[PDB]
């Protein structure tokens, strides 16, 4: 996918909420750096809804594509109110472009 | 003369099935367009549009309001308040042309609807009937309300409407969604975080957020957050009202309420000066994509 549109992509429908350097500041969600291969609801000093904790996935591609497709599908409860990416050009670019923002 | 009197009058030989695909029209175009205004989608301002077709009723004289179609003529179209919808008119343009049989009011208000609905928002049980009215029936500029006031202002101007406490608050509620733009109305940024899903943030976010009052680059006064949103003086008189203010507390502890209050506040909105006889169908209330399996 392009990394540059996945940029535009979470400028735009993600950065409001999160951000992705490390040791960034917690905001409407968790900050997201080294968010892949970690479990859910893992982040320091954040306070999760326990639908994330209990859905206890090691985010990876696949089920990232998933819950961003539509997030209160894949995680009943949860409190981030994002309407999901449809289109998976999309999914793949943000991916594409959130696997090295949070490195 | 007689006050004037609006009867619904459904569109011959239409019934619910047929209002459901143009709401899947409506739905499908909000699910597919969704670059428009750096990504925020064309949900807020179809919102907005129903709101503003609907906010220039009279309910002395009944003059304005959504039945009449008038916002497809220049003297409306142009009127200062309502710079940006043109861009919900054209949304909704090659829809009509799928259905040139619908009022052009029912349109409107059907595009609210969807908007709130397909943005997770509760149901909002919709009429149709609305007919179209001639060129000089549209009400004059003037009629919707300003930003720069107090909450005084708020009570009086819903007063016209109709609308009470509670109803005004909960309609307020829609300032979750999408923003205001510098071009349009001398205000600029995100009321809230989610652009595009209908949540209760609104009151959160006048609770439990530090606001600043501040000029923006075209000197208007605006509050806004260190969290980066902004809110017009009329949003934030809602919390230096006592009455306004419980009120708002109480949406702030519960969603669900909340979503009660608006479903019922933005039907009436939609609604004020329509009469609809006995043989009218019951409300209608539509089927998302998402419970049609898109
Ligand atoms: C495509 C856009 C977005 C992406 C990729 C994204 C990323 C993520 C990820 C990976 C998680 C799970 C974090 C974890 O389990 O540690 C999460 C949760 C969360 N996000 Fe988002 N985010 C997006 C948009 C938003 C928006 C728009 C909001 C708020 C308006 C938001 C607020 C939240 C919140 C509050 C949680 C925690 C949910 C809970 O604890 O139940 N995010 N996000
Ligand atoms: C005292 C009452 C109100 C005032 C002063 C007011 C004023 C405004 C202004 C100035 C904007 C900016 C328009 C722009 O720059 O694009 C706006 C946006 C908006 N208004 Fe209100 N409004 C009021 C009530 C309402 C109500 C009752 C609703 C819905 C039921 C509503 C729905 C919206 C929505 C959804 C937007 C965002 C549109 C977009 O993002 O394109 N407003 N409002």
């Amino acid at each position: 996918g392009s990394a540059k549109k996945g940029a535009t992509l979470f400028k735009t429908r993600c950065l409001q909420c999160h951000t992705v350097e490390k040791g960034g500041p917690h905001k409407v969600g968790p900050n997201l750096h080294g968010i892949f291969g970690r479990h859910s609801g893992q982040a320091e000093g954040y306070s999760y809804t326990d639908a994330n904790i209990k859905k206890n996935v090691l985010w990876d591609e696949n089920n990232m594509s998933e819950y961003l497709t539509n997030p209160k599908k894949y995680i009943p409860g949860t409190k981030m109110a994002f309407g999901g990416l449809k289109k998976e050009k999309d999914r793949n670019d943000l991916i594409t472009y959130l696997k090295k923002a949070c490195e | 003369t007689t006050p004037l009197v609006h009867v619904a009058s459904v569109e011959k030989g239409r019934s619910y099935e047929d209002f459901q695909k143009v709401y899947n029209a409506i739905a499908l175009k909000l699910r597919e367009d969704d670059e428009y205004d750096n990504y925020i989608g064309y949900g807020p301002v179809l919102v907005r549009l129903a709101w503003h077709i609907s906010g220039t009723w009279d309910k002395h004289d009944n003059t304005g309001g959504s039945y009449g179609g008038t916002y497809r003529f220049k003297k409306e179209f142009n009127d200062p308040s309502n710079a940006g919808l043109q861009n919900g008119f054209k949304f909704l343009e090659p829809i009509h042309k799928e259905f040139p049989w619908i009022s052009s009011g029912d349109l409107f208000s059907l595009g609210g609807v969807t908007a709130v609905q397909e943005m997770q928002g509760p149901k909002i049980p919709w009429r149709c009937g609305r007919v179209d009215t001639p060129e000089d029936t549209t009400p004059d500029n003037g009629r919707l309300p300003d930003a720069d006031k107090d909450a005084g202002y708020v009570r009086t101007f819903f007063q016209r409407l109709n609308m009470n406490d509670r109803e005004v608050v909960a309609l307020m509620g829609a300032h979750a969604l999408g923003k205001t733009h510098l071009k349009n109305s001398g205000y600029e940024g995100p009321f809230g975080a989610a652009n595009n899903v209908f949540t209760n943030e609104f009151y959160l976010n006048l609770l439990n957020e530090d606001w600043k009052l501040e000029k923006n680059d075209a000197n208007n006064e605006q509050w806004d957050s260190k969290s980066g949103y902004m809110m017009l003086p009329t949003d934030y008189s809602l919390i230096q009202d006592p009455k306004y203010l419980s009120i708002v507390k109480e949406y702030a502890n519960d969603q669900d309420k909340f979503f009660k209050d608006f479903s019922k506040a933005f039907e009436k909105l939609l609604e004020n000066g329509i009469t609809f006889p006995k043989d009218a169908p019951s409300p209608f209330i539509f089927k998302t994509l998402e419970e049609q399996g898109l």
